[PDB]
RNA sequence: CCACUCGGCACCUUACGAGAAAUCAAAGUCUUUGGGUUCUGGGGGGAGUAUGGUCGCAAGGCUGAAACUUAAAGGAAUUGAC
RNA sequence: UCGGGUCUUGUAAUUGGAAUGAGUACAAUGUAAAUACCUUAACGAGGAACAAUUGGAGGGCAAGUCUGGUGCCAGCAGCCGCGGUAAUUCCAGCUCCAAUAGCGUAUAUUAAAGUUGUUGCAGUUAAAAAGCUCGUAGUUGAACUUUGGGCCCGGUUGGCCGG
């Protein structure tokens, strides 16, 4: 059994939210992995890379390994983590926690007409991470994903159908070229829309409504 | 505006800008002054013939310790003297002096380290004889 | 001096050659439809990939245009005529959600084994490509045929061949004769 | 967005700011959302009653919001005499 | 001395933004890539060498190669072991 | 629990009955005459040989934690390269991989190359702002010179109908 101590995740445990819409909608720190595993339940990690580093520490020689996992829904939730541990497996642990913990939402839309689901994206969009800048262009339907295999699977964990890319920089370096990727991911609930043009009320807080719940005692 | 003109009257300056920066390529220069036609030992073709003057036994030193054995030729459309590169075979025992040899191309950076050469050629027939079936033994070398 | 007389290339090599998962697909393609070469996948993926060209070649045309509407019609039509595209499914936009194994079902090699004329798909292009099988009345051993949809209710056995119709094969008589020879001995 | 059908194909609507009417997004952590309460007649909030407001990061880290909210107020009619629309 | 205004040489913060980084109020407004315009470079040597032209009393300057050779040469930042 | 059937594997150079063209060939078609093709009497396989090859098995890049010899022609050879009684890397065998009537190699070109850049490079320190200014050709060049309103006409889609 799980014992929160954010009063987030005491929220989460007491049924009280239910997508992770709130919280992408309320643009909220999440500190607690559990929450992310309980909202999304069909989550499915994978590891990009596995490597070991040879660390000089305090007089000592030693092998540590570094670990870049990317977990994924199939639907449009993405996450990124590296993760460096004296331990094959704990670094890989470890990374898919990291991972867990940035999971950003992606908006995936149409190229030309309306039909059915969305299956490439809305707009282009732009990532940049050291030198390596990564350029998302809107694909029509099944035209797969142009990507390298690192881009492309980080692509195959949003539920991503159609894209073209291009790069520029050394994307030898896949760290920075995952990065690059994940923040042009990241920056499709970036820019503003005509149709995203009609003026919203404010909607209140789950920390609010439910503020004489989960609170410290 | 990023160093170069953008004026719609202004396509002169671009094409001629281009003519003179495109000197600065390696396979453009080469291409146009006809460098293969003048001073590469083939001439510029895919193959060659010559006879063998020579055989050598080079010695490539560092870090690789290893006897190179290569073949003295004079091309027969020149009149050029190149050595080459012969492949698998440790005796050379499918190559005398004064045989006919046709010659292709073949691309070993040698280093600068060790004196360690990289010859240009490798040796693709012997006297009309596929070299590779002399080695892996599929026809037999008339001698002469 | 004559008319140079034309001709094309029919599959395409794919750009990397060592890819695991395309190699797997591909294998499991092999698998399912009894192919011998990957040039029998690079073809049908060839042929779609023409076929995508021309749909989102003619998307950036507007509509009521007579030139869309006109190669629309006659694209959709055409596929529908083999089965590849459903009926439901009449319009340019879902012509680029049909996939490979749309097309690769449609064979006489799928085909004679799907009606349960053969025991397997293997058996299936044997018992094409030794000539036992017709279409209507003319006999077809190219497992590439391409069944149209209306060409579906009459593949058969041969009035040729000896599973639907005229005398035993030559093992079969010879055996008899045999037998017949040996019981006379 | 929407589909053929009519029906929105979309996660969450994202929210706005209010000083500057750009996307809040689901990480911007350094903008703000604000509740005002709303008064009785005696000069008592209203529990469950606010009026809202949004102020985002980089509004709020440029070193803006509080003359944006001021402006907010006021034009809400939560302040008076302090923002001015010529200076 | 106080307050304002131009026009300078410099300073000091930050980062909204840039950059590989040191750093930059420009080295910003650049993949969401276009204000105008001049010049220059295309891995390292061979080599600013050879030759030709031109300028000069001279010293030299400007212009300026190829053959050949090679998997690095580099720029910034980071740690501690003789 | 036995065993009651449905599949699907693996083998067992275990067995069975089948199918058919490569090839040969009466004939006929074919053609100026032929050869070949399309047809077709009669023969034509367990196929232990109607025998599929070409390049690989360190990484790039799919495939060996396998055995022997080498280790005086050998850590080796597009690039990086890694032990020497004990080698995933030389030679051979077994096994495995890729495409397959085709596969490899050399040369040239194109893509990859946003390393020729109009789209679309870079010039503080990585290559590169002439020592500075004048100035001709060239390139580029502030704003402003009938707005607004009203009338009628008939089209080519879409609905509210369907006549």
């Amino acid at each position: 059994g799980w014992v929160p101590v954010t009063k987030l995740g005491r929220l989460v445990k007491a049924g009280k939210i239910t997508t992770i819409e709130e919280i992408f909608l309320h643009s909220l720190p999440v500190k607690e992995f559990q929450i992310i595993d309980t909202l999304l339940p069909g989550l499915q990690d994978e590891v990009m890379n596995i490597k070991p580093v040879q660390k000089q520490t305090r007089a000592g020689q030693r092998t540590r390994f570094k670990a870049v996992v990317v977990v994924g829904d199939s639907n449009g939730h993405v996450g990124l983590g590296i993760k460096t541990a004296k331990e094959v497996a704990g670094a890989i642990r470890a990374g898919i926690i990291i991972a867990k913990l940035s999971v950003i939402p992606i908006r995936r839309g149409y190229w030309g007409t309306n039909l059915g689901q969305p299956h490439s994206l809305a707009t282009k969009t732009t990532g940049k991470c050291g030198s390596v800048t990564v350029r998302l262009i809107p694909a029509p339907r099944g035209s797969g994903i142009v990507a390298s295999p690192a881009v492309k699977k980080l692509l195959q964990l949003a539920g991503v159908e159609d894209v073209y890319t291009q790069s520029n920089g050394k994307t030898r370096t896949l760290e920075n070229t995952l990065k690059a990727a994940f923040v042009a991911i990241g920056n499709t609930y970036g820019f503003l829309t005509p149709n995203l043009w009609a003026e919203q009320p404010l909607p209140v807080s789950p920390l609010d409504i439910y503020s004489d719940e989960a609170s410290a005692q | 505006g990023k160093g170069k003109p953008r004026g719609l009257n202004s396509a002169r300056k671009l094409r001629v800008h281009r003519r003179n920066n495109r000197w600065a390529e390696n396979n453009y220069k080469k291409r146009l002054l006809g460098t293969a036609f003048k001073s590469s030992p083939f001439g510029g073709s895919s193959h060659a013939k010559g006879i063998v003057l020579e055989k050598l036994g080079i010695e490539s030193k560092q870090p690789n310790s290893a006897i190179r054995k290569c073949v003295r030729v004079q091309l027969i459309k020149n009149g050029k003297k190149v050595t080459a590169f012969v492949p698998n075979d440790g005796c050379l025992n499918f190559v005398d002096e004064n045989d006919e040899v046709l010659l292709a191309g073949f691309g070993r950076k040698g280093k600068a380290k060790g004196d360690i050469p990289g010859v240009r050629f490798k040796v693709v027939k012997v006297s009309g004889v596929s070299l590779l079936a002399l080695w892996k033994e599929k026809k037999e070398k008339p001698r002469s | 001096p004559r008319a140079p007389r034309t001709y094309s290339k029919t599959y395409s090599t794919p750009k990397r050659p060592y890819e695991s998962s395309r190699l797997d697909a591909e294998l499991k393609l092999a698998g399912e439809f009894g192919l011998k070469n990957k040039k029998e996948i690079y073809r049908i993926s060839f042929q779609l990939s023409k076929i995508r060209r021309a749909a989102r070649d003619l998307l950036t045309r507007d509509e009521k245009d007579p030139k869309r509407l006109f190669e629309g019609n006659a694209l959709i039509r055409r596929l529908v005529r083999v089965g590849v595209l459903s009926e439901d499914k009449k319009k340019l936009d879902y012509v680029l959600a049909l996939k490979v194994e749309d097309f690769l079902e449609r064979r006489l090699q799928t085909q004679v084994y799907k009606l349960g004329l053969a025991k397997s798909v293997h058996h299936a292009r044997v018992l094409i490509t030794q000539r036992h099988i017709a279409v209507g009345k003319q006999i077809v051993n190219i497992p590439s045929f391409m069944v149209r949809l209306d060409s579906e209710k009459h593949i058969d056995f041969a009035p040729t061949s000896p599973f639907g119709g005229a005398r035993p094969g030559r093992v079969a008589r010879r055996n008899a004769a045999r037998k017949a020879e040996a019981s006379g001995e | 967005m929407e589909n053929d059908k009519g029906q929105l194909v979309e996660l969450y609507v994202p929210r706005k700011c209010s000083a500057t009417n750009r996307i809040i997004k689901a990480d911007d952590h350094a903008s703000v959302q604000i509740n005002v309460a709303k008064v009785d007649e005696e000069g008592r909030a209203i529990p469950g009653e606010y009026v809202t407001y949004a102020l985002s990061g980089y509004v709020r880290s440029r070193g803006e919001s509080d003359d944006s909210l001021n402006r907010l107020a006021q034009n809400d009619g939560l302040l008076k005499n302090v923002w001015s629309y010529s200076r």
